[PDB]
RNA sequence: AAAGUUGCUGCAGUUAAAAAGCUCGUAGUUGGAUCUCUCUCGGCCGAAGCGUUUACUUUGAAAAAAUU
């Protein structure tokens, strides 16, 4: 289909998207 | 009547024993009463205001003090105001043993001594007409145990109305939260 | 799992809740214990004396009313053997099998069983030797096997 | 045979969380799965539990919320002194702001902030995020 | 699905479950009273009873021992008891 | 170094290199739940027994420069 080198920096980017997502939210409540 | 460790009796357990003393002297308790002795007594409130009544016994004479409970009970809330008797055993808390300590530990304390098994066994003791048959420990999002105590459905006529009573002579003399439940099915 | 056997089994007893003696039993526990001290001198095994209890006299758990279990009940008296019962058990079972197989040399599926059995006595025996039961000089040996039974 | 019922605590509310249950029951219980669920609960991601009383080594049920992504454990349970501390956070968490290294202390059972405050190392457990 | 209290299962679910797999394990066997049919006298027989029980003083077999529940006699009186 | 092609962090072993014919079969590695300080002699203190032993963690002394 499509190599894993992507599959890996799509899976790595999407989640330091989610630690970023959790940090606003989690920031948002002080 | 009263045989206390510390051999200081006080003006309660002398009343109490005086009460134990008219009942061996009148009622059907004869050849039960004049044997068995108590250690000490103790009045606490309960429930806003509500006087009730501790009676701490030997353990070893115990098990008689269990099958005169209910008999004694009634006697005593009739000779006495409206109050609540309780039977709890005189049990001694060893110390958990640490690297610093007395040289008396040539011998290690029973499992009997320690801290839970005997806040086990005052739970046990305290409710005598009823069972335990279960016990939860719920987890508050204080950090906070909260006990609760399952007991047995087949003698909740005598004992729903001392549920409150119980609660507070254990958290006084526990300092741990408690409440009382009667499932509907074992 | 099963220490030799390929099975995996969940059977086994489930005790209740309630430790509290049952009402209706009016036994006292020197009764339950001269009950004990006349079937152990009949010479019966604590399990076998166990389950006697269990069924005819309606004991349920002899350690919930005496206090004690059954061989410590035993070994106060004094009327407990020397080597423990699931040992001898073992050590019958591994006599009768060579027995066996000195009469039936053809007997392989008889020779793997024995090497079993065997292994089971030999980690038994180490585990009383490490609890003090058996003595340290104690070795299970091939002809000193039926002289134990 | 099972050893390290705290893995196997941990293991289970993972498996729970990832399937969007609200409610998991866990056995055996311990005193170490305890203070772990306490720790876990006081910052606000596996919400409420309650231990089921036997008597035998007990059950916890323990009431889900939703925040958790990822409870592990960590065996062998190596030593943490309080240097090496910072490289173990980045090494397991993915953020340095939240996740949670365990250690058990001298001073108690413990996140890593806790630690560093109390100034003691310990024993490593796990981390949660 | 996905919704259901593990802390209060029904009498039902609890009962149908294996007895060491429930919230708290308990037997599914039984003490009962027996009375024999040449006598009066009461035995507390176990339910799952692997010995032959005779009666004390009758002598009279009141169950067989089987693969699972015990097997009273024929003309035996028996009740469930606590 | 890229290299996670030596993998403790941190690889793999159906079909690509690879799991032993199979099980009893010591050492080594791993092992369920549980237990909340004082006695003598000299000026409240100093000496003494430590309290079962450790491992672990923190502190302190002490440890050449140059190099970093």
């Amino acid at each position: 289909v499509l190599p894993k080198k992507e599959k890996m920096k799509l899976r790595r980017e999407q989640w330091l998207q989610k630690i970023e997502a959790i940090k606003l939210a989690e920031q948002k409540h002080r | 009547i009263v045989k206390p460790n510390g051999e200081k009796p006080d003006e309660f357990e002398s009343g109490i024993s005086q009460a134990l003393l008219e009942l061996e002297m009148n009622s059907d308790l004869k050849a039960q009463l004049r044997e068995l002795n108590i250690t000490a007594a103790k009045e606490i409130e309960v429930g806003g205001g509500r006087k009730a009544i501790i009676i701490f016994v030997p353990v070893p004479q115990l098990k008689s003090f269990q099958k005169i409970q209910v008999r004694l009970v009634r006697e005593l809330e009739k000779k006495f105001s409206g109050k609540h008797v309780v039977f709890i055993a005189q049990r001694r808390i060893l110390p958990k043993p640490t690297r610093k300590s007395r040289t008396k530990n040539k011998q290690k304390r029973p499992r009997s001594r320690t801290l839970t098994a005997v806040h086990d066994a005052i739970l046990e003791d305290l409710v005598f007409p009823s069972e335990i048959v279960g016990k939860r420990i719920r987890v508050k999002l204080d950090g906070s145990r909260l006990i609760k105590v399952h007991l047995d459905k087949a003698q909740q006529n005598n004992v729903e109305h001392k549920v409150e009573t119980f609660s507070g002579v254990y958290k006084k003399l526990t300092g741990k939260d408690v409440n009382f439940e009667f499932p509907e099915f074992q | 799992g099963r220490m030799h056997a390929p099975g995996k089994g969940l059977s086994q007893s489930a005790l209740p809740y309630r430790r509290s003696v049952p009402t209706w039993l009016k036994l006292t526990s020197d009764d339950v214990k001269e009950q004990i001290y006349k079937l152990a001198k009949k010479g019966l095994t604590p399990s076998q004396i166990g389950v006697i209890l269990r069924d005819s006299h309606g004991v349920a758990q002899v350690r919930f009313v005496t206090g004690n279990k059954i061989l410590r009940i035993l070994k106060s008296k004094g009327l407990a053997p020397d080597l423990p019962e699931d040992l001898y058990h073992l050590i019958k079972k591994a006599v009768a099998v060579r027995k066996h197989l000195e009469r039936n040399r053809k007997d392989k599926d008889a020779k793997f069983r024995l090497i079993l059995i065997e292994s089971r006595i030999h980690r038994l025996a180490r585990y009383y030797k490490t609890k003090r039961v058996l003595p340290p000089n104690w070795k299970y040996e091939s002809s000193t096997a039926s002289a134990l039974v | 045979v099972r050893m390290n019922v705290l893995a196997d605590a941990l293991k289970s509310i993972n498996n729970a969380e990832k399937r969007g249950k609200r409610q998991v029951l866990i056995r055996p219980c311990s005193k170490v799965i305890v203070r772990f669920l306490t720790v876990m609960m006081k910052h606000g991601y596996i919400g409420e539990f309650e231990i089921i009383d036997d008597h035998r080594a007990g059950k916890i049920v323990v009431n889900l919320t939703g925040r958790l992504n990822k409870c592990g454990v960590i065996s062998p349970r190596f030593d943490v002194q309080l240097k090496d501390l910072e490289k173990w956070q980045n090494n397991l968490l993915p953020s340095r702001q939240f996740g949670f290294i365990v250690l058990t202390t001298s001073a108690g059972i413990m996140d890593h902030e806790e630690a560093r405050r109390k100034h003691t190392g310990g024993k490593i457990l796990g981390f949660f995020f | 699905p996905l919704a259901k209290d593990l802390l209060h299962p029904s009498p039902e679910e609890e009962k149908r479950k294996h007895k060491k797999k429930r919230l708290v394990q308990s037997p599914n066997s039984y003490f009962m009273d027996v009375k024999c049919p040449g006598c009066y006298k009461i035995t507390t027989v176990f339910s799952h009873a692997q010995t032959v029980v005779l009666c004390v003083g009758c002598s009279t077999v009141l169950c067989q021992p089987t693969g699972g529940k015990a097997r009273l006699t024929e003309g035996c009186s028996f009740r469930r008891k606590q």
